[PDB]
């Protein structure tokens, strides 16, 4: 199968800061990458797809590319509200499996 | 957009007639096989009961992912294509 | 609009046999993917399984192909997830989620959960 | 209907795809048939002359019906195209 | 335009359709091709050894020929393919 | 409109050989299937076989394969059934038939039919 | 080949009366069945295609539903327009044959 | 309007190494084969090769497969030409060509060439 | 591989006359051929596409048909303006070779 790697178990950055978030593949996923964010509760919501685009009503503030093996996502700027799980998930064949996700903490 | 259904109807066409060339390839391929067996069914058995190893699994494995692959590639087809009917 | 509605929140015993839902609203289930979606308290997101009810087609992840299984009525724009054998470690919280705009890419529209608990 | 434009341009390059690793199938099935020649030819064929049955009807039966039903669909896919011109 | 949007989604299924079955005859030509080398492997060669040509290269020839030529329509069917984009 | 204009009336001797036609108007035969079935008097239908006069590839029932064959001319918008040997059986009404609307599925437009009859 | 087994040889039903003709298949045809009807005279037309639909200017006393081999159509509050004879065919690979056909009788 | 800017005038020793290039207007190079043609002061054309600078798949006429190589950068709307150890068969004039309407058919716009010598 | 064959090496007509140019190929072409033509200097431009068309702005003059192996041009009425070398290429498969082409001369 094809699993995912996320690097940073933790992120720790104050407000304005710029910080990012690393994620490795087992195998070639085509590109067919997506990053998602959760609150503290509350269910999660797409915040970029196919590793090199932003889901509507995403601020410019998140970006990302990638290719093969290697992804990453971007955040400048961070907001307040910015400041949650993220997690990273491919859509190629099957099963269609998460990395472990990372913490990012206001500090 | 005229030109996009004129230019996706030639490549669907193109697409079709690679299919047809598969299938001959595969009936070919088993006029080979059908063959091979004729000569060892004919001569090699009837030769040795009178008078009284093969290690492929390296390729056997390759073509199964490749065949894997084939499957992965048509599932995809159709999640897009179900996006049609919105 | 489009959205998931999911409900449950049962309180079972160990062995119990489990069936949660959702239903959608916006669109036709017959159209769209639906997929579940396991989280532990703590341990981030475990995909199970996901469906094709236009012609009922399943696939899971091994992981849990023994554990639940994934069914729909296409006829109410509904779907259910149906765990058996619960036991400590499937208290948690589950999702019902579906692709409808990002089609082929991404998980799109999601529930709010539904908690299932396992106790004595 | 921009989307949907997009969408079958998508699901037509993944069934091209998918159509690219059936044919490295086959051409890696000929190299597995060639090397089962090979050993019969240079070792198994040699010996028996110095010293001097296979049934898979069912199974190439099955195989005939199959690549059968990749015509049947192939037909129809044409029949369908055949409605775009009006 | 409708109605070929229409006719063009269900020629795409159908191709995807006969793709499905030529990989399942792939699968089971492996089948056939590795029940004949169990039966050389377990009794024709052991048999061989206790006690102690075959050419199809016209065969494999034409069937060479006829993979390429689904490369060919692969090809031109991405050609047409790029002239959606405008 | 779209129609078939069908045409033929042939008392023929035994042995001899018929060849009974269609036109058509409404629309080009070249973007279209043309099938031929024969209806004996009370005797249901066959179908005969049917061509694509893009590129002149037929195809036929087996029963019918050495019976009869057809052809086509797209210049003009025409086809043609052209029977042999013909004997007492075939006496019987043709009809040309044609895919328009109904694409993939079924037989859409008919022509009011042609009778041939064989006699001494 | 593919047959198709027209099960009814006749019926007869009054006014008013709702019959139904049953048609099998030898073989799976993947719902590319249509009906056709006949009058004493003139050539055939399609009433019902893809087994599950109606043809255009049918008129809702007609319909029909099935899958696999087994197909039926069903006619309610039958009008006196409505007697003749009815057939089957499949559209699956090829010979596209027939059914033997039902007559439908007023009495 | 679309147009190819093809630039150059190299006169060189043979052994020498030469680049020719062709600059697009009014379209993407993404979208659209380039191809590269050579034509000797007196005998007709030669094919070289071209690529898709989608993903820099390149193919080409075997005969010059050791003698040239062609690239593209597609952020500027490019394309490349290398030509290695020039003599003096070399000296001629090669042109940049594109498909953008004639898809899948033909050669469409053409470059007005450039002309490069070898000589002592 | 496939090869080109133009047959008249050079053509010789006075204005208003009618000449034809043969081309044929070493193999099956599946009707992918165009038709170019060049004046004493400057590029080539396209003139008949898929061997059965014209090319956009080309007048009526010039046309063309073929099938296989076998395909020719024709030009009637020749102007002043359409003396001058004449090619044929194929696009099947690759390498898409031209012919050695033909020159039509006044006299
Ligand atoms: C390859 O796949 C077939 C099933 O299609 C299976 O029977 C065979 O054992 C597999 N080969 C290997 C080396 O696992
Ligand atoms: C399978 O089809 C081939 C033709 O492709 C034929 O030669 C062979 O005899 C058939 N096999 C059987 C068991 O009929
Ligand atoms: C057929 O193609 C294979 C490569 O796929 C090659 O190894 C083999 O030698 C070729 N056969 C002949 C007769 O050239």
């Amino acid at each position: 199968d094809i699993q995912m790697t996320q690097s940073p178990a933790s992120l720790s950055a104050s407000v304005g800061e710029t910080v990012t978030i690393t994620c490795r593949a087992s195998g070639n996923i085509h590109n067919y990458l997506a990053w998602y964010q959760q609150k503290q509760g509350k269910s999660p919501q797409l915040l970029v797809y196919s590793a090199k685009t932003l889901a509507d009503g995403v601020p410019s503030r998140f970006s990302g590319s990638g290719s093969g093996t290697q992804y990453s996502l971007k955040i400048n700027s961070l907001q307040p509200e910015d400041f949650g799980s993220y997690y990273c998930q491919h859509f190629w064949s099957s099963p269609r499996t998460f990395g472990g996700g990372t913490k990012l903490e206001i500090k | 957009n005229a030109q996009a259904i004129a230019n996706m109807k030639n490549a669907i066409q193109n697409t079709n007639e690679a299919v047809k060339q598969l299938q001959l390839a595969n009936k070919q391929t088993l006029a080979v096989i059908d063959t091979i067996r004729g000569e060892i069914n004919n001569n090699i058995i009837p030769v040795i009961n009178q008078l009284s190893k093969i290690d492929i699994g390296n390729q056997l494995a390759g073509i199964n992912q490749t065949l894997q692959n084939a499957e992965d590639y048509i599932e995809k087809s159709e999640e897009f294509l179900k996006g049609i009917n919105p | 609009e489009v959205q998931l509605q999911q409900s449950g929140a049962d309180l079972v015993k160990p062995g119990a046999s489990v069936k949660l839902s959702c239903t959608a609203s916006g669109f036709n289930i017959k159209d769209t993917y639906i997929h579940w979606v396991k989280q532990r308290p703590e341990q981030g997101l475990e995909w199970i399984g996901r469906i094709d009810p236009a012609n009922d087609n399943f696939k899971y992840d091994p992981k849990f192909q023994g554990k639940a299984t994934i069914t729909t009525d296409t006829s109410s724009n509904t779907a259910y997830l149906q765990l058996s054998s619960l036991t400590s470690e499937d208290t948690a919280v589950y999702y019902c989620a579906s692709v409808i705009t990002t089609t082929g890419y991404a998980l799109d529209y999601w529930g709010q959960g539904t908690s299932v608990t396992v106790s004595s």
